[PDB]
RNA sequence: GCAGUCAAGCGUUCAUAGCGACAUUGCUUUUUGAUUCUUCGAUGUCGGCUCUUCCUAUCAUACCGAAGCAGAAUUCGGUAAGCGUUGGAUUGUUCACCCACUAAUAGGGAACGUGAGCUGGGUUUAGACCGUCGUGAGACAGGUUAGUUUUACCCUACUGAU
RNA sequence: CUCUUAAGGUAGCCAAAUGCCUCGUCAUCUAAUUAGUGACGCGCAUGAAUGGAUUAACGAGAUUCCCACUGUCCCUAUCUA
């Protein structure tokens, strides 16, 4: 029992993100470039593997 | 009823416990489900006793008692004897045997009217057992496995032995005790039967790994 | 049922590449035969055969021109050395043939008990002749006769004296006699006297279906060195040869078999016999001092086959004590 | 160290180290046990690991039953000679170092134990108590 | 007189035994940790193969020493008392070499069992790099 | 030896979860080389043993992120070198290959750490044997055996003491 | 039949103090052995008074293993001049 009205709430904070292919960071979906200075603030991102 | 439990995570409950129709014994091992193997299956019928004799926890393989009396070994002490006295009824007698062996629960196998004893026991214990229990004793063998308090469990109405016991020996013991028996295992093929479990007139306890084709034959042989 | 394949149709021609392809096909066919036989009995009765196509191709060239052969068979147990599928094979072409099989290595059995094997054949219409291998070395009206008794040839299980009986003709050892049976190979041909001519056989074996598991097959067939078992074939050394003869030759006292119950019994099996021997011979392990009995098996067995200890087999069936020393 | 070891022990003085040849008290046909390694038994340069009473060892047989030797096996030491201490203060020791063959989970292979058994081992391996005639 | 402890019906003897032959064949096993398919390499030009680390065996196809190199191919078969690992016939063209294997296992408590299990060794052709390196010449000794 | 960029594709559909040729930009001095600048009025030269410290390109341990992560078990990556990283048969061995325990049995450097600290099994003298070559003396970086390992009481350094 | 101006490794024997590839292959010994023993030999390059092979006895010769033994070691400690 999750009643997915709240699964949406949780996925907003766990499975709604984007990942830098070079830094492996947790970033927001709309973000173009990374957050950290470690990675030169690159743009190589991807969605987070939420499905299969 | 065959109530399956685990002492801490081992299955040999006949090692860490003991059972008869006047007292029940348990080591200090936590895991309250184990204690619920008798706290739940009884009312206030007989008392349970939490004990550690001789600073040990193997009370079943060290004490070999009866409905009307108990044998406690020599290595023990008065501090663990006095609780075993006070928290038990005076209809049963407690006596420190002053003999050579210590593991009474692997040399003696006894119910309320008949017994089976190791062949090389002292002839003073040979008489002390009947002086304190009035039980008849038959010290020959089980199958060559001279240890009897581990390869044999005994109620008054049913007992059990190990697979390698001969077709001659099962019938010999049936004739001796006038009680049936089967060459049954316990806890998924472990032939240490008198230690892998324990039984009484109505109650049976085995390990949580134990299987249903052994529970079903236990329910037949031991009950009636 | 079958132990040798067929060999037809040379037909006086050409095409080297094809008239041996037909023999490759005659092996694909004879090979198919052993697989079906092994599958046919239970699932495991490992026979001493050969898969190398070339050693059988070799034997497919030492008969057709040889044209009259003689069979050397050890007299320790001809029951498993007698060849079965030769009378049905070397007859059909209507040319110079007819093995007329023999038995040899025939001076380790005594006089009267040799009639035990002379009588095994007079009932069943089999030909033979007793003539030795090592001892000559340069129907009842016959007892035993020496070497006095166009190509010719000879065939052996392995180790019959195909290099030690070449002295049957001249005796100068133009082929080397060895301890192992695996040396004979790459067929050899001997020639003398301008009309008679030999064709020596390379190394062979011949499979079997009887006496495969609990046997004594390791009597003349296999090397003694590279044997990982050392117990099984020695288990039938511990059966015959009573204890109070081995006790008297090597001069040791092993035990008196206190395991007189049904685990061991009497006439000790090969676990209690070799333990008080390597302790008396001094061979110990590398890491601890204990009886290295498998290295004592290789020694006592090597004396069982070479001629220090002896045993022959009575011919046709179960008898208790036919042979006596 | 809990590969069948039920309880948890205090320190018992390490009598027999590797290279030791201790008797076999059980009726498995064997006669001795050549210790090769010990469970737990952390490391130190040039310290060879040892076994205490009630501990498990990996071991090998040298004398008896060719069916058994030439392969390693778990074993459980039940008697030693190096005098150790019980927390009651009194020191004890046996006359011979002796052990038992077992499976990895601490279960037994034999039908008995020819001799006495330590209290530190009986309470620790329960299947030893299911075959012990004498506990000290 | 005992009961199987798994299915209940089959009474087994007091010779020292465990649950039924049915359940000991079906559920219980002593032959896991081995792949039934063993890949090996081979060179057609020099007709001889190798173990992945090791000198080329030099033995011929369908030779006795194939048993030895196949046993050296690392499986758990070197643990459990092998016996009688001879070969079964395969079509030579089919590039498969099958061995029949027999381990003798230890059950729960000191009861020994036979076994009949099989394994296939699959051969793949090689470019023969070391023999080819001998053919090439980058330096002289 | 180590690492990175392209991404032609592998990856049940799924370039990049992991992988990744065709090419290419680099890093290192723990490999083998190349060169001959120093030392030929000698810097005591292999390995092992003992012992201290440091490095990170982290095997384990701590908090974490990332997956074709349901759990368990695993793979990739990051902060990070604070604390650990073994006993043994064989070999003179560096190297290695196994057995076993283990949280793990990571890689490396300090005149290829350390011989007025040791050992001398080895190479590398003289004795001597075998094989091949050489007419021959003799040669072999081919194999085998035997073969002296020196001194600190001075300055510094360090441990300790006035 | 022969080719090389003569002959063409016979008996025997071995990875042996002779074998580069070599930690040769197999078996055995060990928990595990590049060592060791036996066997196999197209033997780079064994071999017959440049003596071959086998040998009881002997050896401050070289090598492997084992029973016993022990501070060689685990792991150091102590006593005396
Ligand atoms: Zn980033
Ligand atoms: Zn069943
Ligand atoms: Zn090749």
């Amino acid at each position: 029992i999750i009643e997915p009205s709240l699964k949406a709430l949780a996925s907003k904070y766990n499975c709604d993100k984007s990942v830098c292919r070079k830094c492996y960071a947790r970033l927001p979906p709309r973000a173009t470039n990374c957050r950290k200075r470690k990675c030169g603030h690159t743009n190589q991102l991807r969605p987070k593997k939420k499905l299969k | 009823m065959a109530t399956r439990t685990q002492f801490e995570n081992s299955n040999e409950i006949g090692v860490f416990s003991k059972l008869t129709n006047t007292y029940c014994l348990v080591a200090v091992g936590g895991s309250e489900n184990f204690y619920s193997a008798f706290e739940a299956e009884l009312g206030d019928a007989i008392p349970i006793v939490h004990t550690t004799i001789a600073g040990t926890r193997i009370i079943g393989r060290m004490t070999a008692g009866n409905r009307r009396g108990l044998l406690v070994p020599t290595q023990t002490t008065d501090q663990e004897l006095q609780h075993l006295r006070n928290s038990l009824p005076d209809s049963v007698k407690i006596q420190r045997v002053e003999e050579r062996l210590s593991a009474l629960g692997n040399v003696i196998c006894c119910n309320d009217y008949v017994a089976l004893v190791h062949p090389d026991i002292d002839r003073e214990t040979e008489e002390l057992i009947s002086d304190v229990l009035g039980v008849e004793v038959f010290r020959q063998t089980i199958s060559g496995n001279i240890l009897v308090g581990s390869y044999c469990s005994l109620s008054n109405q049913g007992g059990l032995v190990h697979p390698q016991t001969s077709v001659q020996d099962q019938e010999e013991l049936s004739s001796l005790l006038q009680v049936p028996l089967v060459a049954g295992t316990v806890n998924r093929g472990s032939s240490v039967v008198g230690a892998g479990m324990v039984v009484n007139d109505y109650l049976a306890v085995t390990g949580l790994d134990t299987t249903a084709p052994e529970l079903s034959v236990i329910e037949s042989i031991f009950r009636l | 049922d079958l132990i040798v394949p067929r060999r037809p149709e040379w037909n006086e021609g050409m095409s080297k590449f094809q008239l041996d392809r037909q023999e490759k096909e005659a092996f694909l066919e004879w090979r198919r035969k052993l697989a079906h036989l092994q599958e046919s009995n239970e699932d495991l009765l490992l026979t001493p055969f050969e898969r190398n196509i070339e050693v059988w191709k070799q034997l497919w060239r030492v008969v057709e021109r040889s044209d009259l052969v003689v069979q050397i068979v050890d007299a320790r147990n001809p029951l498993l050395f007698r060849s079965v599928d030769l009378e049905r094979y070397v007859k059909e072409s209507d040319d110079r043939k007819a093995n007329l099989l023999l038995v040899n290595k025939a001076d380790l059995l005594t006089k009267k008990q040799r009639i035990a094997w002379a009588k095994y054949f007079i009932s069943k219409n089999i030909s033979f002749t007793f003539y030795s291998a090592l001892r000559a070395n340069q129907v009842m009206e016959k007892v035993k006769i020496l070497s006095i008794d166009i190509n010719i040839g000879l065939v052996g299980y392995p180790n019959v004296g195909k290099s030690s009986t070449i002295n049957s003709l001249v005796g100068a050892k133009k082929v080397s006699v060895s301890s192992t049976p695996g040396k004979t190979k790459h067929f050899q041909t001997i020639k003398l006297s301008d009309s008679v001519m030999l064709c020596d056989c390379p190394g062979l074996v011949f499979p079997n279906f009887a006496y495969n598991k609990g046997e004594l097959v390791c009597n003349g067939v296999l090397p003694i060195d590279q044997l990982r078992d050392y117990i099984g074939p020695a288990g039938l050394v511990a059966e015959r040869i009573p204890k109070y003869y081995i006790e008297a030759i090597y001069g040791i006292h092993i035990q008196t078999k206190s395991r007189d119950e049904g685990g061991n019994g009497d006439i000790p099996t090969a676990q209690e016999l070799l333990v008080a021997y390597a302790r008396a011979r001094g061979y110990m392990t590398q890491g601890y001092g204990s009886a290295d009995e498998p290295r004592a098996s290789r020694y006592i067995l090597k004396d069982y086959v070479n001629g220090k200890l002896l045993y022959v087999n009575p011919p046709p069936h179960l008898e208790d004590d036919t042979p006596y020393t | 160290s809990g590969n069948g070891a039920q309880g948890t022990k205090f320190r018992i003085s390490l009598g027999l180290p590797v290279g030791a040849i201790m008797n076999c008290a059980d009726n498995s046909g064997a006669r001795n046990l050549y210790i090769i390694a010990v469970k737990g038994s952390g490391s130190r340069l040039n310290r060879l690991p040892a076994a205490s009473l009630g501990d498990m060892v990996m071991a090998t047989v040298k004398k008896g039953k060719p069916e058994l030797r030439k392969k390693v096996m778990p074993a459980i030491v039940v008697r030693q000679a190096k005098s150790w201490r019980r927390r009651d203060g009194v020191f004890l020791y046996f006359e011979d170092n002796a052990g038992v063959i077992a499976n990895p989970k601490g279960e037994m292979k034999g039908s008995a134990i020819t001799g006495p058994v330590g209290k530190e081992c009986a309470d620790l391996w329960p299947r030893v108590a299911s075959n012990s005639g004498v506990v000290v | 007189t005992l009961l199987c402890c798994n299915c209940g019906t089959p009474i087994d003897g007091s010779t020292g035994l465990v649950m039924c032959y049915d359940c000991i064949k079906l559920t219980v096993d002593i032959t896991q940790g081995i792949p039934r398919e063993a890949n090996i390499s081979f060179c057609r030009n020099c007709e001889r193969f190798l173990q992945p680390p090791g000198q080329w065996i030099r033995a011929e196809l369908e030779s006795r020493e194939l048993l030895a190199i196949c046993l050296r191919r690392l499986k758990g078969l070197t643990k459990v008392r092998l016996v009688d690992a001879s070969f079964i016939w395969t079509e030579p063209h089919s590039r498969r070499i099958r061995i029949k294997l027999t381990v003798q296992g230890e059950a729960m408590t000191n009861t020994i069992i036979q076994q009949t299990f099989e394994v296939e060794y699959i051969v793949i052709a090689m470019q023969c790099p070391d023999c080819a390196r001998s053919y090439t010449t980058n330096t002289w000794r």
